[PDB]
Order: structure tokens, then C-alpha cells, then sequence
């Protein structure tokens, strides 16, 4: 069952109040006027990071699939994308490079970008968020192949020395896994 | 109320000519046929003419000023002067 | 009081179960192999961008600080920091610039680097980081001006849409405060 | 009386018909697959592009404004924006850059990206939106001085010919107006 | 049948209507000074960015193809192209690189801008702009090959949060998809 | 004390005025309603008035100074008073 | 017109040297020798001289004028002078 | 056997005396205040430099190997790393870039990053470290292939004219050896 | 008295003693066919880093320095300096930027050349250097004024989390002091 | 020696405070208590005291002295005395 | 001839001071031992001194010159003096 | 007496038989098919480099100089340069910037091209090329002020270790000289 | 015979006899204080130019060829070199770039820097120097192959017009020439 707003209405006094105890543990004032708010701030932005878990890609399914009768690759690249480490939730910001050769049927900008959404917005592991924006749009289009490249920099890893290293993750699949040429072509029309 | 300050800015052979601050004696500003108005942004309202500097240093003098020192600021030309 | 290392060991265990809580009030299960120790390495984490709070001035005020009788600007420039929002406890990153004319006393890299270190580490506002390093450099040196300047990225705002705006903050003391001349030249010389 | 929700909803039939009217006086078929939803999406663009009139900056005022007791320059640059050309209604976009000398208040970046939002998004017109940009922060912390700047490019002007060409207009109010070396010092840190 | 000037005069009126009334659904004043000649402004801007509906790709043909007996690749890259979306009326910006193997023929710049000028200026989708351009060239020529990759940015998706974010289609015909190296060298001489 | 230096900076027609440093006259700074600080950063104490300079060189008058010269630095107004 | 504005750019030993506004003594500018004129962009006319500030103070002397006041502001050294 | 903290206690004083006589050998003068804590400052950088000694694979080995079942190329790119020359003991620098093929097993930034950090923080030959990190990855997981690019420049050229002057080694195990695609797709990631 | 070359000669083993010492003192072999020549290159490298000790300013004073009865400023920047931290023995890299009104005499790069070695070969602290190759430019030419810039990056640092950090020292005498116009100048000159 | 030059930097209620060059009254100079020096890179000597301007006119006044004209001047504010 | 403008730059304890004009009298400039000269892209010629102008002041005022202002513009700081 | 094309003619053989002997004095063999032709190849090479000589500003002067009645500031920047270093007569390379402000006469660039060749190609100082050419366009032109500037690395200094270090010299005149804004101004739109 | 130090003495006079004369061929004064020294200097600098003659690879052979057993892809790139031409006697510079598959044998950086050297300081051809090096590489290490790759800028041809032409030359031996995936991957390690 995927996160509903009442969930969240439900659970913000428990993420306030476990703010508010991280604070004290920490050896802040909970009290200072400039951490009296935090608690509520800190879980509405906790909450807003993991919005992906209120959401499917059935939602988005259905809307917008057009058929333009397009069967040769296209390309969106520099999808800008913030998600959360899952072992210290700290956040890893990047971006995400798509690629598919559609069987007729293509995705709209907006659909994409919803499903890079759903499922960045979650404590993840970039490779995990890969396959699942590869597998979300080989189910949303039946393609004759898809590929997904995503670069990170992780702040967890940053803020212990490393702004500048960068992850590197990638899923193939269909003629994108079985044709090196079509791999080149793509990698070669996103590193630009 | 001895002494009185005015301004012009970038050139001198025109005006405006800033002649007052909030505080500044309402008979002289109108003498001098001055309008009051606050700069949006500023706190405090000023007096200024259109005339050149020169035009009311003549009119200054008239009411019973001398300049005692002109001096230059920023892009600002001040006057300082005296009555009595 | 300083936080101390006793503390840490006796707060971790309080930390952890706030953040495993945090993982329920999400919807996560904190069971997947994935989540099992990230309570702990979360509030480790947050212990280490707050380990600030366990030092002052002080431990590096003596130290290092030589007199080569130098009397012209000092800078020191692109100094990388990280720290924490305040508001949301989401970190905000970027670069700290340091500049002093010295009366004499001149400080070393070192302690100009653990100086920005115990004041970064904390829960901040990015205005009164600013303050406390120039305000730490002038106790440490009584020179006659110092300068400071950051520029950071807050990730609190940057994943709400942002990564490209940065926020600039200075303050200047001393010669650094009533020189024009002083503070162009500062300027320029790190404005590089 | 600032637009309401419910505007939008009755409102939008009014518009769908209009671009359904507009497609039809262009050559076009209303009834292709790919324009029969134009007409609303068309009409919803519009709307988002113009919410800023169902807004004011009381419902921003109150909320966030600390005070750190700072009283030194602060600047958020490189915001990014996006208008749209009262005259030909096609959209101009580019940065603002904002500066202000505080009196004690201090404006949070969540605030600062609403003032910019407001006023944005609406029908306009760059030395305007400049302007009114200015005052609103003027209002919302009453400070010793504020600027603005902000550059952008014209679609309306690009779509004739340009892309690279840039229209730059600024407001500056306070000390910011009256002393050139803030003036300066604030066009120094954001030209970087 | 194509778009005439006549079209153009007898639609105006109904353009500057539908803009007029928009205004209006806006919560606008089409009677300030600033938004009075706005409806036909938005009309005339609008039939511009539609006027390639009045023209055909043989209005073209003839004119300039002169034969050097060439018979290699010819490439003509970065050509700036502003098209409309078809589903949001929003314009969306980019570079067309065209090449093509020669069977004799050659096609001059003049004649290859304006194929490129009538199916950009219309409501679009990226793909079809795409092949549109191809299949163009490839009746202009007859030649062994032809390849167009286009890439553009979308303003009814960057006006939404982006701007960096871009779309990359392309058609490669004959050789071109045939022969992986022509491909190769085709993509190697444009992405410089 | 037969010398005095006053200033303002920015704008003439509103204050703060500068009115004296450390060593300045107890009774004259109170007589101006002058308050007293040493701004963070700076090795010095500073006396200043939240009037314009206009209105601080009318009081001056009254205990007897007389403006000598006026002079810009920076963006700093100054005036030098004398009395005997 | 007991008040007097003259000026000059950069260097002080060379002119040209304005001498006055469009609301000057038509006089006093032609015994000076001055020309007229109104620089493109400028919204005011100007009098000027192509001799050093020092040889128009000597002639102003013998027009009865004395130098009050003299600063730079700018690239531009002014002098205030005053007649009766 | 591993290097230990008493080690270094019992050897400081040694490393001191050595460095101490340095200073003489120099023409220097060790009692100068700039001088007088040089020998140990010496000293502990040195052993700084060279603490990768103290450690073994085996100490990050168990640790952090989490299991998502990933079977495509993952890369870790732009690792900072400094080392010593063994001929001239004199430091080298520049960048690590990973990548490897998991047969299921995933390697942790954390642990990439020390066992980087255990090999070059030794005496070494830019060639040695590169095939000890690539074998310390291969032993850490099982994969598939794997493969490690180093480029630095080095300080005992540098100061005897080079700055610029670049070596680049490398280091392709498994598929990264046997399949000149994989190496490619590697090479063509990384060189960004 | 200056170092000599016998005393290189007459200190050499002293040094390869010292080196191998610290070799063993570290936990090495000073047998591996790797090491065995390390104690001399070591002790070669340390006296071509230090050989500035056996120079003075007289040996390149007379040499050249023509008159072409200059008197405008005369600036040589980027000129690349290498030097060595005295207090941790590890270099300190960067750059210089010289500058000078000459009073007649004009200084030949070769000798401002040799300059910037006599100083930089040294154990030095970076405002110790700034000053003495200013102070020694003023003595070999009896100039109205000079400025010096160096910007370096400290490897003592660096290896140690920085290589971006950068520290900016400056020495400025006579009308470079005394006079704002000329050191802005200056600045603009060099800072390109 | 009827005329003296004083001056000082960034601001007027501190000093240090410049009373004399290489051929300045030595008598005057220890009256005041003025140091002497040459700053590395000038070829020329100076004479400054630690006391804020203020102070020093005071002094001078005894002596004598009488402020005929005060200037800035880049981020000098400079004071032209004369004595008889 | 009633009017003298000198100058020196940079700093005021030391010289050059420029002392007069193409047209300035031959007789006075002599006495101060003044050099003529006109530098290169210079239109106009200049008397120039080696000594400060704490000198030229003292000099001038025995030939029965007063300084009567004293200005700074640009890094050049000015006196006009009058003598009858 | 200007250098003419006899005594180039006159003088060929001498070059030639100079460069021949100093083949053989630097140990080969003036015989080798590579160098049989190189005696001449040199001396013509070394009289075009120097056929500066052979002409003078007048040949110059008179031709363009149009009457624009211009009275504004202009500039001609990057203007290549190759000189001859008198002291060891190898190149110094670089560019020249210039800029006037004209008394009514302006110049033309083909004769500002002219100036700049006649004094770079002779045996040179920079800093007396820099003034040759200032002083030459003020004699063109009886300007109100002019200003040069000149970057150049010395192929002297390269070729002993320094490709990256310039020397930077000026001349300027007229208001260039006494107006700082002028210069200021000068030096913005030159150094972009 | 290599040429020897005693050659340049006893040849030295003759050189600077043979620059005497060509300073007066040229129109000059050998007399000009300026031109005094020339003669030596120019001849010493001649002398320095083409030091590689009295050098053989034989001098650096037996030195720095340590065994690490090492048997992948090494690269050493962005080696600056300083040449003659042949022809003309002019100068022609730029960068070579040099990679090798060892046989076991590795080549340190400091005989690599000295192989460059000795050829490059002579009067040369582009391509005869890129092949010297290739096969002194080959001779020094027995290698599986080896490829060289140089590009320059030649001074004889810039100061005739050029200064961004440049010529490309490369030399593959062994693997670097019979296998084009080595050949390639070396050209994509160095081509950064
Ligand atoms: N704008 C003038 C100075 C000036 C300002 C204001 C009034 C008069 C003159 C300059 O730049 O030199
Ligand atoms: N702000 C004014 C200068 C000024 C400062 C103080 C008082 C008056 C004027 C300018 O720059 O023009
Ligand atoms: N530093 C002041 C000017 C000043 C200099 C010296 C003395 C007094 C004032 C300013 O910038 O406005
Ligand atoms: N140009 C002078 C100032 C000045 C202006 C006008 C007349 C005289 C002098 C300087 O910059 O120092
Ligand atoms: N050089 C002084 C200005 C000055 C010029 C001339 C004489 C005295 C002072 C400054 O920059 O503050
Ligand atoms: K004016
Ligand atoms: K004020
Ligand atoms: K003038
Ligand atoms: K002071
Ligand atoms: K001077
Ligand atoms: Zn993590
Ligand atoms: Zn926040
Ligand atoms: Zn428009
Ligand atoms: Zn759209
Ligand atoms: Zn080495
Ligand atoms: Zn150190
Ligand atoms: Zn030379
Ligand atoms: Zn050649």
C-alpha cells in the first residue's frame, strides 16, 4: 500500500518529536528561537524527500503515451535528480540521462520526469534507482530497448573530506543490452 | 537656524539642486520655491530645487548667507553656508 | 560545557532509536538488510557534522601562531565547508574566504582550517558562521582588520526545485570595515 | 482581489475555447489525436505561467523572518526565473540577483523564492518585475538598503532571429542606491 | 491546401479576439495601457511561429541544387530551430545537425534553412520534426543517405522547475542506417 | 579643546552625525545627546547623534564653534569647527 | 550675481576652463572671451575658455571677484568665487 | 605484520632525530623558532603519509557488502589520491578512477575510498598501486571484471622544471581485459 | 657565509644516512631493490629543493640590468615557484606575479628569474618570500615602487583532506603602497 | 616655518596621525612627541605621532597654529595650518 | 598676477611640486628654482620643484603669497594661493 | 637611412655565409640534403624579422586618416605580435593592445597594422616596442591621449625551462596618462 | 663522435664571430650597448638549442629501468618539447605524448624526460625527432610496443602569417601499430 497524506499527517508529531530528541542529543537547545520551528521543518523536509513512496507508476501509466508511430532512439539527458542514502540518510544529487528505442509508442517529457520523481524521492541506492527507472519505463512503453545512466555525487561521502568524485550507474535493456552499437550511440549523444 | 547646506550632483551649470533636509525652515524652502519629496528606499524626506547652483546661491545671499566652504564628496558638490 | 566524547557514546543509543523511528514514520521497514544499521550510521553521521559543538577557540588559540613581524593582507582563499541548516537539519555546502592584515601575528593554515572546522560542524545560519570565524580570527591575531566571506548552496532549498543559487555573506572588521580601498582589494583577490 | 482557485476552475472552459478557437485560426485540426487535449493543456500552461496574481506578499510577510541580528550584506544570486512578455505573451527568461543590508531582519531563501514567484508569474514587463522585486523585500524588512538585478532573455525576441542576446535591469533602493561602493561591492560578488 | 496571406488577414481578427478574451480569463485588464495592442501582438507572433503551414517543401525543390558530382558526406550542423509544442502551445528551443551522403546532388544552405524553417514553424512533437527534415532532404536529393539529429529544450517543461534538461531525436536514412561507420562519422563531426 | 570634527556619510540631510571619539568633551557630548560605542572590529570609541548634520552645526553654533572648513573623503562628510 | 562656478578637467595647468552656465552674465562671458555651446546627450549649455584656471582668476580678479572656495570633486577642480 | 601505533611512538623520536639532522646537513639552523618543532612535524607528516602501512584489506574486507543482486558496470570517478615516490620520497598526485562488473557483490564508497587510501598512502610506483587497488577490488568481490585508471602528476619532476605533465597507468582485469567493449564503455564513462 | 658545493658533497652521506634511517624508522625495507638507491636520490632531491642557501642577490645584481630610461610599470606574472613548508618539509606550489614603476633601471627576466629561485629554494614561509624577492627587486634597481603576489597551494595541507585552497600573500612598496591607483592597477593586470 | 601639514587614514578619531616630514622642525616634533621613520620602499622620512587628529590641532593651537584649510585626499584627510 | 596653483602627488612630505604653467612668471618660478618641461602626449608645459610642498608654501609666502584654499582631487592634492 | 631591398640583395649572401659557418661550428654538416638550403632559408627568414628597418612612419602617415570628427575613446585589442629579443635573438611572441582618444583624426587599421609591424619586426625590447608604437599614433594623430599594452612570452626564457609566464608593459599618454577613469576604462575593455 | 663540452669552447668564438657578422648584415650596430654581449648570448643560446648532440641514449640506458613486473598501458602526456627546424632555423614547440606496453621493463620519468631531450635539442624534422623517440623507447625497454605522438606549432611558419595551425605526427610500433584497439585507447588516454 503505497503512503497516503493522511500518513503523513499521522506520522509528522512522531518525525517532529524525533527531531526534537535528536537536537537534544546532540547538545542543542531545542528551545533557541532559531530551533524552536525545526522539528516540523526537519520532518516536512524529510517527508518531501521521501514522497516517492506515495506514488506508483500506474499513476502515471495511463496519461500520456502518445503515438507518433516513432520506432529510432530518443534521448533525454541532464534530468536533474535528488534522492537520499539509504545507509545515513544523506542525500546524493546528480543526474539522470535516458535513452529508448521506442516500439511506436513514446513518453512525454512530463511522464518521465514523474517517474524519475517516484522513485528518487525514497532512501535509495543509485543502482537500485536505475533498474527501477529502466524496468518503469520498458513496462510503460514496451520498448525495443531502454538505457538509464545516472551520475552522483553522495554528501554523506562528501562531508567526511570528495565534492568532485563522482558515481557512475547504468541499465541496459533489449537492443540497448545486445547492440554495442546502439550503447555507443547513446553514451555518445548524452556525454556531451 | 545660522547654517544651511545644498548640493548638486555630476554637473554644476544644472540642477537639480538638493536645498533642504526634513528639519529645513519651511519659509526659506519656499522662498526658494523648493519641493519636498522622500526617495523611495530612503528614510528621509529632502528639499530640492531645478535651479543650477549658482541661481540659488544668489537667492542664499539675498536672505542673508555666505558660502564659508564648497567641497566635493562621491559625485556630490557641496555648499556650506552661514546667516547669522 | 562542551559536548564531550562520553556524551556521544551516551547519546548515540538515543540517536539511533530517533532515527529508527524516523525510518517507521516513513513508511520504510527498518528490518530490510539495507536499513538494519542505518540508525546507527545516521546518528553517527549527524554526530559528525556536529562534532563542533565538542571544541572552542581555545583548544587552538596558543598553538600555532608565529610572528614573522608581517604586517600586509593575508588570504586565504576557496576553503571548502560543510555544514547544517538550522531550520531543516539538511546540510548546505560551499566555500569560505579569509582575509587579515596582521599586527604582527599570523596564523597558520592549520588552525585557520580547524577555526572553520568547530564553527561549520554545528547546526548554523549562514550569517553567523560568518561572524564567528571573523570574529575567532580577530581573537586569535588582534590584527588590524579581517574579512570573511561564503558562499554556499543549501541543499534544503536545492531539493525543492536551486542547485545553481548561491548565497553570498561577508563581514568586515577593522580597516577590512572602514577601507574601501582594503575591501576591493580582498575582493578582487579572491574573486578569481 | 487576488485570483482564486476557483477563478481557475471557472474560468478554464473560457480558456480551452479560446485556444480551440486560436488552433482552428492557425490551419490546424482541432480534432488530431495530438491537439484534442491542446485546448486545456494549453489553458492549465497558461494559468500556472500567470498564478502569481492569485497571490500577494502578505501571505509571505509574517512567516519567515528571523533575527540573527545581522547587520551586513546578504545575496542570493543566480535565481532562476521565468516571465512572460506582457506584449506578445511568449515567455522571457533568465536569473535575479538580490542584495539588501539588513536592520537586524534577515529574509529566509524559502521567503526570498516566493517574492520572485509572485511576481514572476504574471503578465510582465523586466523593469517591473525588477522593481516590484525590490519594494517587496523593501517591505518585508524595512533594511538600510536593497538591489536587484536581473537579466534575462526574450523568447519573443529570440523566436525572430538573439538567443544569445540579454537584457539586464536593476532597482536598487537604500544604500544600495546612495553609496556607489556598496553599489559596487554588490555587483563584484554576483558577477562571477 | 497551404496557408495563404489572405488566411493570414481574415484570421487575425479571430486571433486577436481569442487573445483578448484570454487576457480577460486571466484575471487581466485588456484595457492598460501596457496590454491594449497585446492581442494582436500575441496574433501576429503566433502566425509567425505557425507560418510554416503556408509553404511546402516544393516551393523549394527546384531552385538551388547545383551538381558538383559530389559524391562524400556533407554535414551542416548547429542551425538554430524555435518550434512550438503541439500539447502545451509553449515553444521549445534547440540546434539541428543535418548531413547526407550525395548521389551527385547537392543542396544549398539557403534551400536546406528553409526545409528546416517550414517544419519547425509549426505545432510540433520533436520526433516528427525529425523525420519531417529527413524524409525532405531525402526527396530534395535522392542520395545515398541522410541522417538529423535535433536537440532541443522544452519551455513547457523548463517553465515548470530544466532548463539544462534536454530532449535529442534523430533519423538516419539509408547509409546513414545502414552503415554503422557512416553513423559514427556523422555523429564524431557534429558533437564537437 | 578649541577644535571639532563632525561628519556624516552618504547623505547630508540625515543623520547619523559623528560627533567626537574617546577623548571628546563629557558635557558637550551630552549636551548633543550624543551616545557613546566602539563598532566590533575597531580599536576606538566613537560618540554620534541620529540628527542631520545641519541641526549638530546649529547646536555647535550656540556653544560657540564656528565651521572653519568642510571636506569629502571617501564617502565621508567632514567638518572642522573652531571656538578659542 | 555675486557668485561665481569655474572649473577644469584632469590637469590644472592647461584648459579648457568652464566658466559658465546658460544663465550666466552675457557680459562677463564675452570680456572672459568664452564660447558657447551644449555637449550632444547634455540637456543645459555651458561657457567656456580655452586658457588655464590660473589666467581666468586674474581676469575674474579685475572683474571684482575673490576665490572663497576651491575642491575637487571627481576629475573636476572647481573654485567658488564671490563679488559684492 | 602490519605497522602499529607503537610503532610509531617508539619511532617518532628516531624519525625526529633524522630529520633533525637533515636541517643540519642543509645548512640550516634547527634552533631557529620556525625550525625548533620541525623535526617532529616531519616526522608525523611522514608517518602520516605512510599510515596505509599500519592496514590490510582485511580490516575493510567483511564490513560493507551489501547484496542488490546488481549485475552491470558500476564507477566511482575523479578519487583524489596523494603518494610518495619510493625513489625520491617525494609526493605524486592526481585522480582514481574505478569500475567493475559485480557478479551480484557491491562495493560501499566508504570501502572503495580506504582501500584507495591503504595503498597509496605508502612509498609506491604509480603502476604498483594501480594493480594492487584493482586486485584489492577483485579479491573484495568476485566480479565479473574490473578495471582502474590512475593519472598524476609528480612533485619530483614538477620541482626540477612538468606541472602540466601527466602519467596515466591502468589496470583491466576480467571482462575489462578480455571484452574491448566493456573497456570502452569504461573509458568512454570516465573520460568526462 | 653562503652554502657551497663542497658542502653538498661533504653532507651528501649525511643525508643519505639520515633518509635511510627514517626508511626503517617508517617500516620499510631499505633493501628492496626499489629503495636501495632512495637515500641518495632523497638527499640529491632535498639539496636541489634547498639550493637557494648557496646564492645571494649579488651574484645576479650586476649582471643585467640595461637602461631604457623606462619609467612606466614593467609586470612579469605567472612565473611558477616551487618551495618547501619549513615547518613539515613538504613543498608548497604556486605562482608569482612581480610587478614595478622603474626609476630608469629595468630588471632582465633571467635575473628576476633567478631571483625567485635564490628565495623560493628554500625552507620558507610563503610572506617571508613574498617580502624578500620584493625587497631584493627594490635593491637591484632603486625603482619608485613594487608589488609582489604569490598564490600557492600547500601540499602539507593538501595531503591531509584542499588541493583548491589556495593562500594569497602580497608585498607592496613605494608608490605600490603609497598609491591606490597603481596597486589596482597592478592587480588588473595580473589578475587574468 | 609658517605653514605645517597634518594628517591620517580610513578615520578621523584615531590615529596614528602624521605631523612632519624629513625637514620638519625638530623642536616642534619632540614637542609633540612625534616619532620618526621611513616605511621600507619610500625614500623619504616621516614624523607621526599615535594621538587622534583632534588632539594634535589642539596642540598646535598652542604653538601657535591656526587651521586655514582641511582636505581629503584618496583615504587621507589632510589639515593645512599656519602659524605667523 | 594675483592667483598661484601648486600640487604634489601621492603623498605630501616629499616633492615633485608642481609650482606653475606655460604662462606663469618667469621671475617667481626662477626663484623657486623651478624646471620647465612638457611631458611626452602632454599638450601644455609645467615649472616643476624637487622640494615638498611644505617647502613651496613657506618660500611663497615670503614673495607674499596665502594660501587661501587647499583641495584634494584624484591623488593630486592642490593649494591656490593669493597674493595682491 | 631606412634599410632597402638592395641591400638586402647586398647583404643575403652574408647572412647566408654567417649561417653556413655557424652550421658547422655547432657541429653539422651544412651538406646533409636537410640542410643545403638552410643558409638562405635562415637569412631570408632572418630578414623578413627584421624588414622593419627598411621603412618609417611616414610611408605611413599621410594615406588613411579619415575625419569622423570622432572624439571618443578606440580600441583595437588582440592584435598578434612576433619581435626578436635583441639579447639572444630568438622570438618573443604575444599580443598588443591599443586604444586613443581621438582629437577629430582617427586611423585606420590597415595603417594601425602597418605601425605595429614596422617596430615589432626589428631586433626589440618590449618596453621600448611599447613606447615606438604609442608614440608613433600619437604623431598620426594628434590625439587627446593613447594608451598600449603588450603581453608577450619569450621563446629566450621558454626554451630553458616558463611558456606560461608573460610580461606585461605599457605606455600611456595623454589623458591615458592623467585621467585614472580614461585608463581604468582602457584597461575593462581590453582585458576580457 | 658526440659533440663535447671542449667543442662549445673552441667553437663558441666562432659562433659568436659568425653572429657579429650577421648583426651587421642586418643593418644594426654591433656596437649599441643593447647589441655588446649578443654575440655570446646568442651563440651560447644556439649552442643550448642543440646540446642534444652531444648526448646518446647510451648515457640514460643502463640508469632508472627498475622491474615491477609491470605488463599494461603506460602513459607519460603533455610533455613540453623545444625543437629547431632544420630549414629555417626558427624554433617550432609544443608537446609530445608517449605510450608503451612493457615487456616487464618500465622507464622511469626522468630517463623518458632525458630521451626527449637529447633529440629534440637539435635541428629537427617533426617526424624524424617523433620517431627517434619511439625507437630509443623500444631500445630501452624491449617492449611489446610503442607509440609516440607529437604536435607543434612551428614559429617559422607563425611569423610568416599560423599560430593555432598545428602539425599532428605520431609513431606506432608493435602493438601500437598491429593492433588498432591499443592504438586506439592510447589516442583516447591521451586526447584529454
Ligand atoms: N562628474 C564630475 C565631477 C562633478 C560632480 C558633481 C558636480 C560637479 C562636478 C567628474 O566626474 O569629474
Ligand atoms: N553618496 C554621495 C557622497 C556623499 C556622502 C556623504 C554626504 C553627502 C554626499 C555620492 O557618492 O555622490
Ligand atoms: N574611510 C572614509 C573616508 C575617511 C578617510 C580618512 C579620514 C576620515 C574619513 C570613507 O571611506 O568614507
Ligand atoms: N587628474 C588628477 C586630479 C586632477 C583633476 C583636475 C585638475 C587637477 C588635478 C589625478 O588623478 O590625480
Ligand atoms: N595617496 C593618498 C592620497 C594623497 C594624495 C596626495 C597627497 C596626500 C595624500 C591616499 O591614497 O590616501
Ligand atoms: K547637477
Ligand atoms: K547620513
Ligand atoms: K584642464
Ligand atoms: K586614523
Ligand atoms: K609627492
Ligand atoms: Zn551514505
Ligand atoms: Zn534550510
Ligand atoms: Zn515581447
Ligand atoms: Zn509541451
Ligand atoms: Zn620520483
Ligand atoms: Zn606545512
Ligand atoms: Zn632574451
Ligand atoms: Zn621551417
Amino acid at each position: 500500500r503505497p503512503r497516503s497524506e493522511e500518513d503523513n499527517e499521522l506520522n509528522l508529531p512522531n518525525l517532529a518529536a524525533a527531531y526534537s530528541s535528536i537536537l537534544r542529543s546532540l547538545g542543542e537547545d531545542p528551545q533557541r528561537q532559531g530551533l524552536l520551528k525545526t522539528p516540523w521543518r526537519a520532518a516536512t523536509a524529510m517527508q518531501f524527500f521521501t514522497k516517492g513512496y506515495q506514488e506508483t507508476i500506474s499513476d502515471v501509466l495511463n496519461d500520456a503515451i502518445f503515438d507518433e508511430d516513432h520506432d529510432e532512439m530518443v534521448i533525454v539527458k541532464d534530468i536533474d535528480m535528488f534522492s537520499m542514502c539509504e545507509h545515513h540518510l544523506v542525500p546524493f544529487v546528480g543526474r539522470v540521462h535516458i535513452g529508448y528505442l521506442p516500439n511506436k509508442q513514446v513518453l512525454g517529457l512530463s511522464k518521465l520526469a514523474r517517474i524519475v520523481e517516484i522513485y528518487s524521492r525514497r532512501l535509495q541506492v543509485q543502482e537500485r534507482l536505475t533498474k527501477q527507472i529502466a524496468v518503469a519505463i520498458t513496462e510503460a512503453l514496451q520498448p525495443a530497448g531502454v538505457g538509464v545512466v545516472i551520475e552522483a555525487t553522495h554528501m554523506c561521502m562528501v562531508m567526511r573530506g570528495k565534492m568532485n568524485s563522482k558515481t557512475v550507474t547504468s541499465t541496459m535493456l533489449g537492443v540497448f543490452r545486445e547492440d554495442p552499437k546502439t550503447r555507443e550511440e547513446f553514451l555518445t549523444l548524452i556525454r556531451s | 537656524m545660522p547654517y544651511l547646506l545644498i548640493s548638486t550632483q555630476i554637473r554644476m551649470e544644472v540642477g537639480p539642486t538638493m536645498v533642504g533636509d526634513e528639519h529645513s525652515d519651511p519659509e526659506l524652502m519656499q522662498q526658494l520655491g523648493a519641493s519636498k519629496r522622500r526617495v523611495l528606499g530612503n528614510n528621509f524626506y529632502e528639499y530640492y530645487v531645478n535651479d543650477p547652483p549658482r541661481i540659488v546661491l544668489d537667492k542664499l545671499e539675498c536672505r542673508g548667507f555666505r558660502v564659508l566652504s564648497m567641497t566635493g564628496v562621491g559625485q556630490t558638490l557641496v555648499w556650506c553656508l552661514h546667516k547669522e
